[PDB]
């Protein structure tokens, strides 16, 4: 059969990826322009909502070295590839988990919906993908919103998932922070209630 | 605004080292039990940022000159460059291409690393470059020192430099470790062994590149990558 | 006194490296022309100073302590370990051991080496040590980076570390360089190749020795001395 | 035939051999006990003489990088290997050529005659060992001396050099430094006179 | 008292058999799941039980005599013996070397052992013995035979003889399995093949050794057995 | 790389490791002299103590062919190696699960502090190797003592155990048994609640 | 290590190099356009110049069959690569010795000076290769000016050759001829004042 190229194996972004892509957390400088967790300028349009989240093993301990990516639609539906420091809207961001408490925040706006290739429309949804010490090659999900439980119901990606109970894993928990809207996303690697991963 | 106009070569999950790898021990708790859910892709999976417009300071990729605290920082000049490339051969222009390691002696400047070798005062351990409209991307540092771990209770990872590539999309997106030529370190390493093909581990050894070396000055290694490749799409919804 | 009671068996000299090796430059001119005059061993040739009462200092074989400024030096810990014996196997105790060599970057510390690479405070660059009475010897040092140097016009030697060795008599004592395993600049040196014989060149070049290191704290590399098998005199002016 | 362990091969001492074997030299501090230049203290028995000389390259030019060890009897012809620096007298020392001026000092006694292996008695000598860059392999001579000429004649080493015109490349000529007895012994590694050099 | 003076070589635990080896179906459930956590060694690790003192019975070695009920066991006189040394090659004298088998005709002498071959009431399947001052053992027994189990529905065990050693220290303390050259269960064996390396198989089979035989008498084998390297501490605390 | 000779590899000690290592439970007579599990006669210094246990598999079962061989500093913290019967104390002692209620015992002294390599006091421990059908090389835990509470949380050893909730594993749980100071030490070779183990 | 395609490799220009690139000196006709010895039209800027010279072998006799490139600035110290024969000046210029004298000419203006890549100043210099009959590959060469000796003392081209006697060798003897200043440069290839080769 035909044969190209092979890819670039993937190696676990190990416990000080921090020093190349999370600068302050590696207790180090930061340059002028850095790539991280505010999506969001306050003047954006959408619904500005606060993301947070821990992130446990296989034993239930929480994995405090993660690295996160994150991918995501603006308000409108539209996903922004033209990544500027300046734009009022990014639809790509960085989090990584707390040393001490082991959590992750992001400050974006709700996505918009985004039609699947069949023309279907998927349920409103952020890309995030995961790295660690211990993870050889990252982990794909997506986080989705307990309050769009009708979209949720229909997403074309979401009924892949052949178990329902296990659907429930990526749905985010609308809560409230200091008067604000938030979502909490907690992922298990691992056991009891795994996250649902991704491959694509 | 980005739009769906490709489609991604399946990635091969047996060439890529698995999740449970049990000798690289920290995975054992960090590695999924249930299959991955294969999904189609849509403008989520094939779309990415670009950064062409992220402000790069001067000395970003010059690991030499980028922690300034009064002199140079102590060990093997080199340049590491080499090409990205997807697995059609084609060049990856205007890409992100992320680096981070150690120092000479093997330590991290991260709060979490207490291994006993000290700290240089001129070496950060941190680059960043954006390869040009050819695919390529090149840095200057010094070769980080093998550095022992709390695996099984004499490993040593080989030297070793992290990279993180972006790529066209979230799909093509990777981090790795480059290795160097020749190292007697890599072949015991069970994060290297975590990748099961011999010839996958080949492809992250950089060669010793004389003809890209300063002359009394500094050495060179070639590193290349390869992204999975990126394919027109055909014949879809009919 | 000393006294004439062995006979030390011929070098071959097709093994050592020859005098005349042009692409080491500096050896072009600072080579004999006229052949060696042979003659034969007298106590003159087969004596040597015994260096047992020689005072050593408590770090003279311990690179990463006895030039300590305020720290320890930058770059890859090791420890260097190996037998002398001679071509009969047996073991040559009480023998002196010298080493020297360049920093982690391949400066050496010396008003004659002007490379660009900073100096170590903390590292010096030279060892001493007596053999123990089984032939044993040991250094702690840091690993010296390669270091370029004009002979042709892109030339690096590879990583090395310089050997003194005494033995019994001034007839076995040798200098040598010492190499490190898989150092892919080995097979390019002008140097190392000045010994035509590939076999001879695999005798200087060290194995990395992970039964001897110290976890979490240094690695090892082991390299054993042969000098001149040793014989007692037998059947003469008779 | 019979094959021993080959014995490991020489290299260069290189540039820099006065990091390891000559401290002052390369411009370093030294230990507490160094192998040095001064073979006799004072009250040592015999004839107290100084040793001089430079090192010349096949194109007439200083060899300013030198490295030389000697070996020698002391005044009563007896070989003293017990090296320590407390001694009156040590058979082996080391000395270095000037980067300035390329000129090497002995600080020695005479000699005494020592017999071959068949009992036929040796001229006074001084062995020799030179090291430097650019020289592969050691290269071993003997310094004589100019005013032990029946000896030297009678000499079963000199002998063995079968042109008499290279016997005298091996004698050193005797002079006067300051008042105190002294032998300048040049070596020219490479053609117009060339040393003699030996394999044993 | 014991002292915290060596060190011993790390532990190749993929020479070893693995834990979870689930052809031998017990091991499914008695294996841990977690990783080992590697500690350092301490005088916890480096010292251990020396048996010199220990008082042994004059037949303690010797199955034929060590359970007399009024004649010989019936089976192959054998005498099975040895050397136990380190890896670095060194005798290790004075040890404790313990061994158990089943008889002629695979039974055990075990309330727990209901396998329809019989007992034979002269033999009782123990013995023990210290290694003497140049590490040699000798035992002198009847060849085990072949013993069925409940594994596979139709799993035999090659003939087989277990050892338990003892060693310098609790970090060297070993048991393992001997068995005998030639036999055609060996490679068929669930227990012989949690061994993954068949190189580490070859190192527990036991040799005819002719040479060790007494004519008209008995027969013998030749089992050598490794025990961990054994090094002095080096460069530790400083 | 230096290659040395390699071990000799490990194989399961059996479910008849009796036979050979603790011949009451198998049976069977006994030798005039037996290691076995009485580390300490009444006469030894320090406080005497019971220590006793079960071992489990990962299904929760009792493991009921269990031999475990026991290493513990005196009262005084030294290790003694010179084994022999007529010690009033012993290092080194040997017991087994009983096949009925599968149930070991160890009657001995509570051990004294002992320094790591770098001098830092390890808390009191026992050593324990634990062999039997199904493993097939033994396994390395640590007893310690829950009334050494205040020791137990500095010990360096202890400390290399990631995760808190695993050093509670290995902690035995004081009790008095016929009036006389016990404690109990359980293992779970697998699953909920998984006894450490280590390798050294 | 990275490997290139190799270098196709030299060989010897042979003795009848002159039918090729030098067709007068073959005994042939001339094309319309011939790149040869006069690199200065009487209209060039600068200082204009004859030089001269003759080639040596190691036995002290002429190389009668040589054939030499050149390559230098112009007066304001740049090189011109656009090679025409309406220019005033070409950097470039052939020349070749006579069969008869064994002599070699130019016509062309001194050069001006120069920056090597780090910046420091070279003296002023002709680059010269050398090709002939017994020249397995060309022997690259500078010609110096004796009336440049201040620059020439601080030339950091100069001063990589380590021996002082050897620099002399490329330096050109000014004199006049026919009323116009003239430099003379021999080269030797072998021997007695071997010229200086370089490799680049
Ligand atoms: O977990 C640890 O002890 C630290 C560690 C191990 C391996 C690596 O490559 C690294 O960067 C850091
Ligand atoms: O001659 C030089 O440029 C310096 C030099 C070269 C090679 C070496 O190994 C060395 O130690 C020094
Ligand atoms: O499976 C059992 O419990 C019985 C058994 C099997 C294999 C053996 O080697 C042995 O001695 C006993
Ligand atoms: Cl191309
Ligand atoms: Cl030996
Ligand atoms: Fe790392
Ligand atoms: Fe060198
Ligand atoms: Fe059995
Ligand atoms: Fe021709």
């Amino acid at each position: 059969p035909i044969e190209l190229l092979p890819e670039t194996p993937s190696q676990t972004a190990g416990p000080y990826v921090h020093i190349g892509l999370a600068l302050e957390a590696a207790g180090n400088p930061t340059r002028d322009q850095e790539i991280w967790n505010r999506l969001a300028k306050p003047d954006a349009p959408g619904e500005h909502i606060l993301l947070l989240g821990q992130v446990y093993d296989g034993n239930g301990h929480l994995v405090r070295d993660s690295f996160l990516e994150v991918w995501q639609a603006d308000a409108n539906g539209e996903y922004q590839d033209a990544y500027n420091l300046e734009n009022a809207f990014n639809s790509f961001g960085r989090t990584a988990t707390t040393f001490d408490a082991g959590e992750w925040t992001l400050h974006t706006v709700k996505p918009g919906v985004v039609n699947n290739a069949a023309g279907v429309p998927m349920a409103p949804h952020i890309n995030i993908s995961l790295f660690a010490r211990g993870i050889n090659i990252h982990l794909h999900t997506r986080l989705y919103f307990d309050d769009e439980a009708q979209a949720n119901a229909k997403c074309p990606v979401l009924n892949l998932i052949e178990q329902p109970q296990r659907r429930e894993t990526l749905i985010a928990k609308r809560c409230e922070v200091d008067g604000k809207t938030a979502y909490r996303f907690d992922i298990r690697i691992q056991g009891e209630g795994e996250t649902v991963f991704f491959d694509f | 605004p980005a739009q769906d106009n490709s489609r991604f070569v399946i990635r091969d999950r047996n060439w890529h080292p698995k999740a449970l790898t049990p000798d690289y021990k920290t995975s054992i708790a960090r590695s999924p039990r249930q299959a991955l859910v294969s999904i189609p892709q849509s403008i989520s999976e094939t779309t990415g940022p670009n950064f062409s417009h992220l402000g790069f300071g001067a000395h970003d990729h010059d690991l030499l000159l980028n922690f300034n605290n009064g002199g140079l920082p102590i060990g093997e000049r080199i340049i590491v460059a080499g090409r990205v490339v997807d697995q059609y051969g084609k060049p990856v222009p205007n890409t992100l291409v992320e680096m981070w390691q150690a120092n000479a002696g093997g330590r991290y400047r991260h709060k979490n690393d207490r291994y006993l070798a000290p700290l240089d005062p001129n070496f950060g351990g941190v680059g960043r470059c954006l390869t040009d409209s050819d695919g390529y991307y090149s840095f200057r540092t010094i070769k980080p020192g093998p550095h022992p771990w709390r695996n099984g209770p004499n490993d040593w990872r080989p030297a070793h430099i992290y990279f993180g590539i972006s790529g066209p999309s979230i799909a093509t997106k990777l981090i790795t470790q480059l290795y160097f030529e020749g190292d007697p370190l890599i072949p015991m390493c069970p994060i290297v062994k975590s990748i099961a093909n011999p010839e996958a581990v080949q492809q992250l050894i950089a060669k010793l590149d004389m003809n890209n070396a300063n002359p009394m000055d500094c050495l060179a290694y070639r590193f290349d990558i390869v992204l999975r490749g990126q394919r027109k799409t055909h014949f879809e919804n009919c």
